[PDB]
């Protein structure tokens, strides 16, 4: 088989910078190797024919090069429009091999997150769990550190987290955090908090409640 | 424009069958090479199967001796016939008529499908359960208020979330869903909406899982003191 | 007078695999000595026929068909076969009796640039009978819209190019593939071998 290497795996480029995308195949492919972009939920999408030519419809600034063992997919000036998932595929061989795949991520100014907190509801209290959930909305960059304090205890194992994609606008970010503990669990303790570390913030932000009411 | 259909993608214990069809507009299935190829979504796209004009028929190696493809001329259709299926086999599979071979003047339409999410698992079909993330002062800042609707404890994927039956839009942020430690899936469907619409405006949020024909319409009101 | 086995092995050119050449071999007595000392064969493939027997043995009539592929596609050209070349451009019988031999010819097929005058072909709907030559230019309906011989969208070229050239891989390398079918039929058997009473 041909084992496709795809480089790099992720990359971060502000907007109107340059991106070049190398691909390589394990033996001779000639020029029978296309590439594709994955939106977000959406199917892969051809975006280059066999190595050079462009789909009808994707814009001048995407190009691609290469020929043999080694190609590369390249993006003049980037657009928030373009991020998405990026493959490098060989088919005249089977069985038909892609690359690992590249992320898109479009820098932008630092952003601090907006913290919430949700306790639990009541009607989840009478079936017997409870689900803290910690919210992080439109911040950049993606990383953030969410601790989970119980009484001054870092609580690890029941936490839960989920990013969102970035979004095609603001290129920003949202993270949920959510802490599930039994009925008899979250009424062993009184005081709940997620504390938020990112780079936007000057200083961890604690956002904290009392069981019943303050 | 070409148009690729696809279904039969769903929850299937592991050693059971399944049959993924996939219908074509304005293309031919038995004069195109036609590909089925699935995407797990930690190790990214695989080849599975290809079918040629002829009648020829190629497999991949994790799929030979269990998967089977095949097409019928009359409905225009692309069949993919799957046995003894493996928990490995957890992916989204896709229809493609893979484009290239190109000449100077002319290529062959690269043309990718909708996809079919087919998850194989032991664990039952479940439906969710539906709690209001509450306004509140913790959740005011800005002027900007803070709700949302927590989905939990729910198998197979996936599951819709709507605002205000598809009023409510803008500020809208469904998270994707995490595999708990339970084997039940979860999310959250945020929303962010001025602090002062907490009293006129009524937010409801339509959650739907069609695995479960389980249909929620929850009203997310702000925390009272009783 | 010997069979013309040298005509169609060292010939200085050879044809596409879709319109591959073909000799009728007939009225002639044969050296098949003269095949196998040859060691520069990458591979030679009997199926059926013993090749030592082969020398002392007389048949109706022989056939050397002539052609050039790829180096990965070598394993097609065999009995019970299948793919782009086994089933759009040479077909073996699943009954054949007789020999393939194929060497790598990058040394003279090959052009700096592509040598792009082998050609074969990519689309068909049918599969190619068994030693069937399908040498049409007919543009390919790939969709439910008529091409009327106009190539565009859903309607192409079947005849795919070779991009032979000499800094590619061995799986991409031009080979010139030679197969012997020794047909036996109820007549004058009049292709005897050097040991024939
Ligand atoms: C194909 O390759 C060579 C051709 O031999 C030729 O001999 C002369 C006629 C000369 O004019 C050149 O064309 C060739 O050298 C055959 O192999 C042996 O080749 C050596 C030299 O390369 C030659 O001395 C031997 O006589 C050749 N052996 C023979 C003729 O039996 C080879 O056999 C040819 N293939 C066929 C099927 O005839």
């Amino acid at each position: 088989d041909i084992q496709m290497t795809q480089s790099p795996s992720s990359l971060s480029a502000s907007v109107g910078d340059r991106v070049t995308i190398t691909c390589q195949a394990s033996q001779d492919i000639r020029n029978y190797l296309n590439w594709y972009q994955q939106k977000p939920g959406k199917a892969p999408k051809i975006m280059i024919y066999d190595a050079s030519i462009l789909e009808t419809g994707v814009p001048s600034r995407f190009s691609g090069s290469g020929s043999g063992t080694d190609f590369t997919f390249t993006i003049s000036s980037l657009q928030p429009e373009d991020i998405a998932t990026y493959y490098c595929q060989q088919y005249d061989n089977l069985p038909i091999t892609f690359g690992q795949g590249t992320q898109l991520e479009i820098k932008r100014t630092v952003a601090a997150p907006s913290v919430f907190i949700f306790p639990p509801s009541d009607e989840q209290l009478k079936s017997g769990t409870a689900s803290v959930v910690c919210l992080l909305n439109n911040f950049y960059p993606r990383e953030a550190k969410v601790q989970w304090k119980v009484d001054n205890a870092l609580q690890s194992g029941n936490s839960q987290e989920s990013v969102t994609e970035q979004d095609s606008k603001d290129s920003t970010y949202s993270l949920s955090s959510t802490l599930t503990l039994s009925k008899a669990d979250y009424e062993k303790h009184k005081v709940y908090a997620c504390e938020v570390t990112h780079q936007g913030l000057s200083s961890p932000v604690t956002k904290s409640f009392n069981r019943g009411e303050c | 424009e070409v148009q690729l259909v696809e279904s039969g993608g769903g929850l299937i214990q592991p050693g059971g069958s399944l049959r993924l069809s996939c219908v074509a507009s304005g293309l031919t299935v038995s004069s195109n090479y036609m590909n089925w190829v699935r995407q797990t979504p930690g190790k990214g796209l695989e080849w599975v199967s290809v079918i040629y004009s002829g009648g020829s028929t190629f497999y991949a190696d994790s799929v030979k001796g269990r998967f089977t493809i095949s097409r019928d001329n009359s409905k225009n259709t692309l069949f993919l016939q799957m046995n003894s299926l493996r928990a490995e086999d957890t992916a989204v599979y896709y229809c493609a008529r893979v484009g290239g071979y190109c000449s100077s003047a002319n290529c062959v339409s690269d043309v990718w499908g909708k996809g079919t999410t087919v998850t194989v698992s032991s664990a039952s079909t479940k439906g969710p359960s539906v709690f209001p993330l509450a306004p509140s002062s913790k959740s005011t800042s800005g002027g900007t208020a803070a709700l949302g609707c927590l989905v939990k404890d729910y198998f197979p994927e996936p599951v819709t979330v709507s605002w205000n039956s598809g009023a409510l839009t803008s500020g809208v942020h469904t998270f994707p869903a995490v595999l708990q430690s339970s084997g039940l899936y979860s999310l959250s469907s945020v929303v962010t909406v001025p602090s002062s619409s907490l009293g006129t405006q009524t937010y409801i949020c339509n959650v739907n899982h069609k695995p479960s024909n389980t249909k929620v319409d929850k009203k997310v009101e702000p925390k009272s003191c009783d | 007078n010997l069979c013309p086995f040298g005509e169609v092995f060292n010939a200085t050119r050879f044809a596409s695999v879709y319109a591959w050449n073909r000799k009728r071999i007939s009225n002639c007595v044969a050296d098949y000595s003269v095949l196998y000392n040859s060691a520069s064969f990458s591979t030679f493939k009997c199926y059926g026929v013993s090749p030592t027997k082969l020398n002392d043995l007389c048949f109706t009539n022989v056939y050397a068909d002539s052609f050039v592929i790829r180096g990965d596609e070598v394993r097609q050209i065999a009995p019970g076969q299948t793919g782009k070349i086994a089933d759009y451009n040479y077909k073996l019988p699943d009954d054949f009796t007789g020999c393939v031999i194929a060497w790598n010819s990058n040394n003279l097929d090959s052009k700096v640039g592509g040598n792009y005058n082998y050609l074969y072909r990519l689309f068909r709907k049918s599969n190619l009978k068994p030693f069937e030559r399908d040498i049409s230019t007919e543009i390919y309906q790939a969709g439910s819209t008529p091409c009327n011989g106009v190539e565009g969208f859903n309607c192409y070229f079947p005849l795919q190019s070779y991009g032979f050239q000499p800094t590619n891989g061995v799986g991409y390398q031009p080979y010139r593939v030679v197969v012997l079918s020794f047909e036996l039929l109820h007549a004058p058997a009049t292709v005897c071998g050097p040991g024939s009473h």
